[PDB]
């Protein structure tokens, strides 16, 4: 925000030697802060590329550096039989360098070991080391913990067990406070990544010079992986440092694999001994989720919170459905150990391929506002696409999406401005931290320095109402009677190591709206609507306070009395004298505007007094934990009193509430306007009622709130509402407290299908039919000691119609039957038939947790048993399943309420090709028999007769 | 009535014709007491005031070059003509869209050029045996749909650097598999071998004379080989008159961008083409590997379809990558790359059963809308893309365009092009928010108070706030004030209390954070609602407090999206039919589904539930519900009649269905992994021989006839 993007300092390197890849701030005994850079591309004695580092001391004018020695000549010894040898040919030295009190570790990735023995060897690999220096003692050490003496055949017999050939140690390297390094191999391990931990002191103390293979005896090392998901995972890409469990005795790891999971990227929270604590997954393919993590305290909790990177996030634009603009992910540490969820905040780049996110710096509190910021690189944005630096401010929430700042590259096209930040550190001795931005491509780096914030607080004091009948002044020069008030202004100003001289310029601007010429009110003094001040606030920690005295002009002169006198204080700072360069950055209240009104209609004492009356009721009592919970608030106000001077209504809201809309029944064309805005912590919407509103006015507001996530607001939530007036009489209304009980309740749904739904047997194993049962937690809560119990016919015998024969559960639920199904190992009118009549086998299954959205699968197979079915085939056969499950309690304070239930019966038909069951011939023979009868008597009629 | 028009304006002819899509001007002489020049042109039409200067202009939507689309592409390929209209000129008024249609084809033959990038790792051999004699079989087997077919390879392994190469010992520089005594080239990055030529026998020959490299990590450079053969069209030699095929056979996985640190790599890559002479990456250790992005817009440029041929343990993964690029399609390839030939060959056919569309060079300032007509008159809203199609099918896309405003070029220009097309409509738009009338000037005229203003259009717009009707109030004169002209329905304060009655009207004031506009200074922008940082979501533009939705969009916020594109399955129908898309998510109404198309139900009925009725027509050609059509509308399947009853089908499993005769029709469903989902149905089901009885009471009453018969012949005798 404070940042000076015009006097900067560039401090330049040898010309292709790609000066600043990495930097790091370094601070000697005496507290002088110089800046370690590291060129990985300069030129070695040999004319080949070796790489340095440059201890540049702090120069307003920057230039040229000094390089550190290192050692750059190959190394061969011979120890017993095996010949050990050293290149460091193109090893790439300052690709990543850091600073620990008087230390600096520089690491050189790409430098390679091999080892000869006779004719085997053990292949010329990339190990890398890291080279550390003592500048106030000059003292020099080395560190490798990936150089061994194993040959090429012991690895290939042994499957590549324990393969640490290709570490390339160094890639990235952090060191903690307590003096313990970490350097991050992403291809060790056969590329699954390690990190590499060792103590400063020991290794200084443990370094022989010509012992190319030693050992540290407190090295430690990250141990090895066989779950496919680790392959090819680069696991170790970025490192950090930070306190996560609660212990500060326990340092916590944060380590960035971007290729995680098929290119999916991941970042892992580990303990000291290199205990999973927590992974984050990522949110799209080929993203590089993880390339760069940082640790910092955003929201200012005192816990550390994280943030990801992903430069290579695609999103979706109207133009085409994928645009590379990169992505960072900010995830707050909760409360306690509970697991870190989705992320808290997302930011998304503008410029396509700009590799938003490549570069996360933290700068510590830049404005000195009790919240950390911080800064994120893209290293080809911006319109022209040669880098941008965007600047986050914290907040109380988290960090702004509105970037506060964006700084360019002067540097020309390819020069990669943004690769490489550093910050949290004060150079200038200013009180305030710098940055430092690194651009290999050009070469150069470019110091910021920040600038002292003033905090500037207006205030605008003036009579509340005028009566022009009442004169007490009298005009300069003249003896002309004429009326009068007192106008007030305060300006104060505040920050830290401001300069202790300081000017700002106040202007007074009374009737804006009218023009110069119709202004109603006019500065006794000069005569004039408008003046303009300077104050000296330089060391006046106390506001400032001005005093006036402003007339209204004569009724002749002017028709308007209902139009509000507005009057308005602008603080500025002074124009650019010479050489330009302000000193301070002004934020804050600049501009205030105070109205005030003639009186009219107040009654015969000339003063207003308002009475104003509020009524509050609220619909949708219910509120859900975990839903979308939208409460409608109906306000009715009313003004027995006088008329109200701007009165307004404001609605203060709890912590996860939000405006969305509000409506006013009363009147069709009145243009209800609202805002919201945060006071200090709480969401204040204030809506316009009405400057000096009529006589009996009732209004009535029905406003949306949307109440948020709350696990923590207790019972039930409070919203204030009051009505805010500026008459000097009865200010405020009545406070109106609203209380919303908050209830947890959660539906779970159990659904039952059989495959096949019909199944034909024609006349061993016989046809498989399987029965599927879900459970789904569509409720917005969570439900806890989730049991089940599924009941089928039979007990898995011979004798039995169905065979079980395997049952499968998905989702984590623990099962177990009763009695034990599947007794043989097996290498392989309608009836009905249920639990309640035939045996019974019951199979119980356990979820202590059931997260929202969730669902849980059993299947259980079957087949129907032949030996069984031939005999008695021509009867329809109907089957049934049956289940049974409920929850114990729910993981929310509120108790209420009980609930839920669930009965699932799942029926399955079978049929055979065409039944051979008796035919009904008895109503034919019936039919014929009464035929022969009819015949018979008919017969004997006119036989008998004749 | 009012409208809108009447109200809100009544400035100019500028501002008037700029409120809203329906306004007119009277710029002839009339009454002025009538509230003329901005109402409806039925108001003025009734008022009179058109002999010829009626200024009331319509968008149009001239087509300026059409020709019919062609039925068959065999010669003279150059006019193929298979998307009409070709290109149309497009005119609106501020503030209003306008729509039309296009058609999209396939012209049956269509010449085609396939490009073979094939990986050469060690794994890789054994697939380099089965590919010696396949351009013949590749030439007959397409021979059938492309009567002009050429054929190319390549080949590709990675990044010749450490450590993907074995440095060390020297020998493996020239023989990095020295080890297992065998003979291997070096490694190399992309090697462009065969130019796409229409002799069959080059690909052959090609063949057989190339050999196989190793390398160390597992993930395979191969996006670095299809953004070289993607971009260097001249080496390898893309024809703009054909279909273009691009197939990827991998076994292993692929690396991506930001991969390079581990060899030192560190910049950028960049598309310009880099194979020289040698027919070889020349930057393949000096360039990083090409991010999705870049490879899927140098691909969408070319116009290249891409084929992943790929083995079955990574093809889930180039399946995730496959939804990212349009245009590409994802396969199963044997360990040995038997399937190839017919692998590519129904890949041609799934390719080219799918019409997109696309926007290049589309403007910000204004926005479009899609309906898509799939087969037969039936219209999917939101949608610009059809699924199920087949060669020779011709589809219909409507198109409407909204602009806000008139940006100040008058001159732009987008394409809407399908994708893997070259042919595509250029649509050229002009915006036309300035009155013929003003084109008078006369800017200083004696009606405008003895020419001290200006006249425009029958209406005096004189200096800096003079005003009057006949440009005489001035702005600090007309200081007696009268009544009843500057507040509506008296009894509330004057202007809303935000301007000055001035001249008997309300002049708008503090044109700060916007602009105020209104006959009484009601409506205002700026006063809208703010989603994050944007008013009235950022995607319209709000007016007089109301957040009007631009194209694509419809909402009080104007969030929610109207588009269907994200929520269409894989089966042809949205969401899966088993729910309805809002706001671009499907909501799954059927129960026990869930998902992002509410396709993944775990217990729903099996498909031969509602299967009876497709199988009807194909087996009886009758049966119920027969006028809905049902015999070839929803159900895709193919219906084969065969009695092997021993299919091995994975995902598969019989079932049966009941028809009226009481005969169990047993038949099986397939729903293969490629989506032919096939149906085998055993023709006359064998319907058991219930009827016995007549032959049996047909013998009986033969016997009574006989022994009635005989007593008879015995009473005759007696
Ligand atoms: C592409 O897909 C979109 C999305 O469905 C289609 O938009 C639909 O277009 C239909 C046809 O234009 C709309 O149907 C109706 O059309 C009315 C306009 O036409 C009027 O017709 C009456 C008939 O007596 C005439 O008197 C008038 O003079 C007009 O000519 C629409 O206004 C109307 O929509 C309703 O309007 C009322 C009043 O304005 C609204 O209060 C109401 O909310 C609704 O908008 C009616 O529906 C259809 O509405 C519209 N879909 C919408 C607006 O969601 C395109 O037509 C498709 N493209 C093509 C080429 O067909
Ligand atoms: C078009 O607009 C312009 C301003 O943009 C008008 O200019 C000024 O208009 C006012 C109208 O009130 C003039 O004032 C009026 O003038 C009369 C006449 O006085 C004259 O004075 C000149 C010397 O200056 C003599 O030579 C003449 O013979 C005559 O006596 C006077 O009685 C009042 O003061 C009255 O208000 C003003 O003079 C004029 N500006 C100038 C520089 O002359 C312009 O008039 C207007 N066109 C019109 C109204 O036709
Ligand atoms: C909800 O789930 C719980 C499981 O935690 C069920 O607990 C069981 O509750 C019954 C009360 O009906 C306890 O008594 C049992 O009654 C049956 C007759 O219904 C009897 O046959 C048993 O011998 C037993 O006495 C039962 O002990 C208890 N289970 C355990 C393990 O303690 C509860 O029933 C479920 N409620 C509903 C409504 O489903
Ligand atoms: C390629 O695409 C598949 C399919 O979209 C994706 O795999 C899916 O990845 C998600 C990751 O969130 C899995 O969800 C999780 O599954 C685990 C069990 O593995 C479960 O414990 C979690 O609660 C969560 O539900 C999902 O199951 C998985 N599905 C499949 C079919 O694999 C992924 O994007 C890619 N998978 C590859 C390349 O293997
Ligand atoms: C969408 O385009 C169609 C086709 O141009 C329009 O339909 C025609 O509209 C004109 C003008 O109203 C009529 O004269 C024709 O008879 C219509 N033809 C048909 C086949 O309907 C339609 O009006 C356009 N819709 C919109 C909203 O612009
Ligand atoms: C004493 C003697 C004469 C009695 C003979 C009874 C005769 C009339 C009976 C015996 C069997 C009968 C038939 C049996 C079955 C059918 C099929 C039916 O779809 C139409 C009627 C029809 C064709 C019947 C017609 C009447 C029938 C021919
Ligand atoms: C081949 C079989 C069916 C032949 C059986 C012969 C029958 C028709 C004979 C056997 C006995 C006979 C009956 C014997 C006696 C009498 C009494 C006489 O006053 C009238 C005839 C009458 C009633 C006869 C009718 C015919 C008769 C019923
Ligand atoms: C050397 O430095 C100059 C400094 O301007 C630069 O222009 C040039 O590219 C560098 N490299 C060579 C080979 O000169
Ligand atoms: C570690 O824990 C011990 C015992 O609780 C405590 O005395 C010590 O201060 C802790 N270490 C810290 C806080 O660094
Ligand atoms: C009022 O202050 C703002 C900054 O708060 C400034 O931009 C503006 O120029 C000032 N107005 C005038 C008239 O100087
Ligand atoms: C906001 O709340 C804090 C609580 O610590 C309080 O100190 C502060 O004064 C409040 N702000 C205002 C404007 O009252
Ligand atoms: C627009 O805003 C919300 C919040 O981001 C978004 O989820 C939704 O699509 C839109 N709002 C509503 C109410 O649909
Ligand atoms: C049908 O049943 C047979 C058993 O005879 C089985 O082999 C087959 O997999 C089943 N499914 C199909 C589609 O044939
Ligand atoms: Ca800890
Ligand atoms: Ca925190
Ligand atoms: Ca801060
Ligand atoms: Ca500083
Ligand atoms: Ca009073
Ligand atoms: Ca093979
Ligand atoms: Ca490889
Ligand atoms: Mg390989």
């Amino acid at each position: 925000l404070n940042l000076d993007p015009v006097q900067l300092t560039f401090y330049a390197g040898p010309n292709g030697s790609q000066f600043g890849f990495s930097l790091d701030f370094h601070k000697d005994s005496h507290g002088r802060v110089a800046i370690v850079v590291g060129a990985p591309r300069t030129l070695g004695p040999s004319q080949e590329e070796t790489g340095g580092v440059f201890l540049c001391p702090w120069r307003a004018e920057g230039g040229q550096c000094p390089s550190l020695l290192f050692d750059l000549r190959d190394e061969t010894r011979n120890v017993g039989s095996q010949t050990l040898q050293t290149f460091k040919a193109r090893q790439g030295l300052g690709a990543s360098v850091v600073s620990w009190s008087d230390v600096i570790v520089a690491c050189a990735p790409w430098q390679h070991w091999n080892v000869l023995e006779k004719t085997e060897e053990a292949e010329k690999t990339p190990v890398g080391s890291c080279f550390l220096a003592q500048p106030e003692s000059g003292r020099r050490a080395e560190y490798s913990p990936c150089r061994g003496n194993t040959l090429s055949r012991i690895y290939v017999e042994n499957d590549f067990s324990w393969d640490k050939r290709y570490c390339e140690a160094g890639f990235s390297s952090v060191v903690t406070q307590a003096g313990e390094l970490v350097l991050g191999a992403p291809g060790g391990y056969y590329f699954l990544g390690l990190l590499a931990q060792a103590p400063v002191a020991d290794i200084f103390s443990s370094y022989r010079p010509g012992i190319l293979l030693w050992h540290v005896s407190s090295q430690s090392l990250s141990f090895d992986s066989s779950n496919p998901e680790y392959f090819d995972g680069y696991w170790g890409y970025s490192v950090a440092v930070g306190e996560f469990d609660g212990d500060l005795n326990t340092t916590e790891y944060v380590v960035g694999a971007p290729t995680w999971s098929w290119t999916l990227g991941a970042v892992e929270i580990l303990d000291s001994y290199y205990q999973r604590l927590h992974r984050l997954r990522g949110e799209q393919m080929a993203s590089y989720f993880g390339h760069s993590v940082a640790v910092t305290d955003v929201n200012g909790d005192g816990r550390h919170d994280l943030l990801v990177g992903a430069p290579l996030y695609m999103e979706s634009r109207a133009d085409r459905k994928l645009a590379e603009v990169g992505r960072v992910y900010l995830f707050l540490q909760p409360r306690g150990p509970h697991a870190l969820g989705a992320p808290s905040l997302l930011l998304t780049g503008t410029q396509l391929y700009g590799r938003f996110g490549s570069a996360i710096a933290p700068l510590g509190d830049l404005d000195r506002d009790g919240y950390n910021d911080i800064a994120v690189a893209a290293p080809y944005g911006g319109p022209s696409g040669r880098g941008q630096v965007l600047v986050f401010l914290g907040q109380s929430e988290g960090l702004r999406s509105r970037p506060s700042q964006v700084l360019d590259s002067p540097f020309p096209t390819g020069s990669a401005f943004g690769f490489s930040l550093r910050g949290a550190v004060d150079i200038d001795d200013n009180g305030y931290p710098d940055l430092i931005v690194g651009a290999y491509g050009a070469n150069q780096v470019a110091v910021y320095r920040a600038q002292p914030v003033v905090k500037a607080s207006v205030q605008l004091l003036v009579q509340d109402s005028l009566n022009p009948a009442v004169k007490s002044c009298v005009l300069p020069q003249t003896k002309t009677p004429v009326s009068c008030f007192n106008i007030q202004m305060c300006v104060g100003a505040t920050g830290h190591n401001i300069p202790q001289k300081l000017s700002l310029n106040a202007e007074l601007q009374l009737d804006r709206q009218k023009p110069r010429q119709g202004r109603r009110v006019l500065l006794l003094g000069s005569q004039q609507a408008g003046t303009t001040l300077n104050l000296d606030l330089g060391g006046k920690h106390s506001p400032i306070c001005h005093t006036t005295m402003a007339f209204l002009r004569d009724e002749a002169d002017f028709r308007d009395k209902l139009s509000p006198i507005v009057l308005s204080l602008n603080v500025s700072l002074p124009p650019t004298e010479a050489g330009m360069a302000p000193a301070v950055v002004l934020h804050g209240d600049t501009h205030v505007q105070e109205q005030t009104r003639i009186v009219l209609d107040c009654g015969e004492d000339d003063v207003c007094v308002p009475q104003l009356q509020l009524t509050a009721s609220v619909t949708g009592s219910p509120l859900l934990v975990g839903a979308d919970n939208v409460l409608e608030l109906q306000m009715d106000a009313a003004n027995e009193g006088e008329g109200a001077y701007e009165a307004e209504l404001a609605v203060h809201l709890p912590q996860g509430a939000h405006y969305m809309r509000a409506l006013s029944n009363v009147e069709g064309f009145e243009r209800l306007i609202c805002n919201q805005k945060k006071e200090n912590e709480t969401r204040v919407v204030l809506c316009e009622l009405g400057n000096p509103m009529k006589k009996n006015a009732q209004i009535g507001i029905a406003m949306l709130v949307s109440v948020g996530n709350l696990e923590e607001a207790g019972e039930s939530v409070s919203f204030q509402l009051q009505i805010r007036s500026k008459n000097s009489q009865n200010p405020n209304s009545k406070i109106v407290l609203l209380d919303v009980p908050v209830r947890a309740e959660a539906q779970v749904e159990l659904r039952g299908n059989s495959f096949p739904a019909s199944l034909v047997v024609a006349a061993s194993w016989g046809p498989k039919v399987e029965h599927t049962y879900e459970l789904h937690n569509n409720g917005p809560g969570t439900v806890n000691g989730l049991h089940l119990s599924i009941h089928l016919p039979g007990q898995s015998q011979p004798s039995d119609l169905l065979y079980i024969l395997d049952i499968q559960p998905q989702g984590g639920l623990q099962c177990f039957p009763q009695p034990p199904v599947n007794p043989l190992k097996v290498d392989w009118d309608p009836v009905l038939v249920s639990c309640d009549s035939a045996p019974c086998t019951v199979v119980q299954c356990d979820l202590q947790e059931m997260a929202r959205g969730q669902r849980a699968m059993v299947t259980v197979l079957a087949f129907l048993w032949l030996p069984s079915l031939y005999q008695r085939p021509l009867d329809q056969f109907v089957l049934q399943s049956h289940a049974w499950f409920n929850v114990s309690s729910l993981p929310y304070a509120v108790p209420p309420l009980s609930l839920p239930r669930g009965e699932a019966q799942v029926w399955t038909q079978l049929l055979r090709a065409l039944e051979e069951r008796a035919i009904p011939i008895w109503w034919v023979l019936v039919g014929v028999l009464g035929g022969l009868l009819l015949l018979t008597i008919l017969v004997l009629a006119m036989w008998k007769v004749g | 009535g009012p409208n809108i028009c009447t109200t809100r304006g009544v400035s100019s002819c500028q501002q008037c014709l700029a409120v809203s899509p329906m306004c007119a001007w009277c710029s002839d002489e009339a009454l002025p007491l009538g509230s003329p020049r901005c109402d409806l042109k039925e108001n003025l039409l009734k008022d009179n005031c058109a002999p010829e200067s009626i200024e009331f202009p319509v968008s149009e939507a001239r087509v300026l070059e059409d020709r019919p689309l062609s039925d068959k592409g065999s010669g003279d390929s150059s006019q193929v003509t298979q998307v009409s209209p070709q290109r149309i000129a497009l005119r609106l008024r501020p503030d209003d869209s306008k729509n039309f249609s296009i058609q999209v084809r396939q012209v049956e033959d269509y010449p085609v050029d396939i490009y073979y990038l094939m990986d050469l790792s060690y794994s890789m051999k054994d697939d380099l045996w089965s590919i010696q004699n396949l351009g013949t079989k590749l030439a007959t087997q397409m021979r059938k749909l492309t009567s002009n077919l050429r054929i190319g390879f390549g080949a590709f392994v990675d990044k010749p650097v450490s450590p993907y190469m074995y440095i060390s010992p020297p020998e493996a520089l020239e023989n990095p598999c020295y080890d297992m005594k065998t003979t291997c080239l070096p490694m190399f990055g992309y090697k462009h071998v065969l130019t796409l030529t229409d002799q069959v026998t080059r690909f052959n020959e090609e063949v057989k004379k190339q050999s196989v490299s190793r390398n160390r990590d597992a993930p395979e450079g191969g996006f670095d080989a299809i953004m070289q053969a993607t971009v260097c069209d001249e080496k390898i030699g893309w024809r703009n008159d054909a279909s273009h095929l691009l197939v990827f056979t991998t076994d292993a996985k692929t690396h991506i961008a930001l991969d390079g640190r581990l060899a030192g790599i560190v910049q950028p890559n960049d598309g310009q083409c880099h194979v020289g002479s040698d027919n070889h990456y020349s930057a393949s250790t000096t360039m990083d590997y090409p991010s999705l992005g870049l490879m899927t817009e140098k691909l969408s440029q070319k116009n290249i379809n891409l084929i992943f041929a790929v083995t079955e343990n990574v093809v889930n993964l180039y399946q995730n990558y496959s939804e990212l690029i349009p245009g590409t399609t994802v396969g199963v390839l044997s360990m040995d790359s038997s399937n190839v030939l017919q692998l590519i060959v129904d890949a041609y056919g799934k390719i080219r059963s799918k019409v997109e569309l696309e926007v290049r060079d589309l403007p910000e300032e204004l926005s479009l809308s899609f309906n898509a007509t799939c087969l037969n008159n039936e219209v999917i809203p939101g949608l610009k893309s059809c699924m199920g199609l087949k060669i020779g099918d011709t589809v219909s896309f409507s198109i409407e365009a909204k602009v806000r405003g008139c940006p100040q070029e008058k001159e732009k220009s987008f394409t809407i092009k399908p994708v893997g097309f070259k042919d595509s409509l250029i649509v050229q738009v002009t915006f036309d928010c300035d009155c013929a009338c003003q084109a008078q000037a006369e800017p200083n005229s004696h009606r405008c108070n003895n020419g001290n203003g200006t006249f425009e259009c029958g209406v005096c717009r004189c200096g800096p706030g003079w005003l009057g009707s006949q440009c005489e109030c001035s702005e600090e004169d007309y200081r007696p004030s009268q009544q009843d002209e500057c507040s509506p329905r008296e009894g509330q304060p004057v202007c809303s209390q935000r301007g000055e009655c001035l001249c008997g009207q309300c002049v708008c004031h503090s044109s700060d954070f916007g602009k105020i506009t209104g006959k009484y200074c009601e409506c205002d922008d700026f006063s809208c609602v703010r989603y994050k940082g944007e008013m009235c979501s950022g995607h319209g533009q709000c007016s007089c407090g109301d957040c009007l939705c631009d194209s694509d969009w419809t909402g009080y916020y104007c969030n929610c999206t109207t588009r269907t594109d994200t929520c269409m399955s894989s089966n042809g129908l949205l969401c899966s039919g088993r729910g309805k898309c809002e706001c671009g998510s499907c909501v799954c109404i059927q129960p026990g589904s869930y998902g992002d198309t509410c396709e993944k139900c775990p217990t729903c009925p099996d498909a031969c539930t509602f299967k009876k009725e497709c199988v009807e027509c194909k087996k009886f050609d009758r049966g119920a519900l027969h006028d809905e059509n049902t015999c070839n509308r929803y159900c895709r399947d193919e219906i084969e009649s065969v009695k092997e009853l021993k299919d091995t089908g994975k995902d598969a499993v019989n079932c049966t269905y009941k028809n009226e005769d009481d005969c169990v029709v047993r038949f099986q469903y397939y729903e293969d992994s490629s989506g032919k989902s096939i149906l085998y149905v055993v023709e006359e089901p064998e319907c058991p021989k219930g009827p016995d009885i007549l032959v049996v009471l047909l013998s009986v009453m033969g016997a009574i006839l006989l022994i009635g018969l005989a007593a008879l012949l015995i009473w005759k005798l007696l």
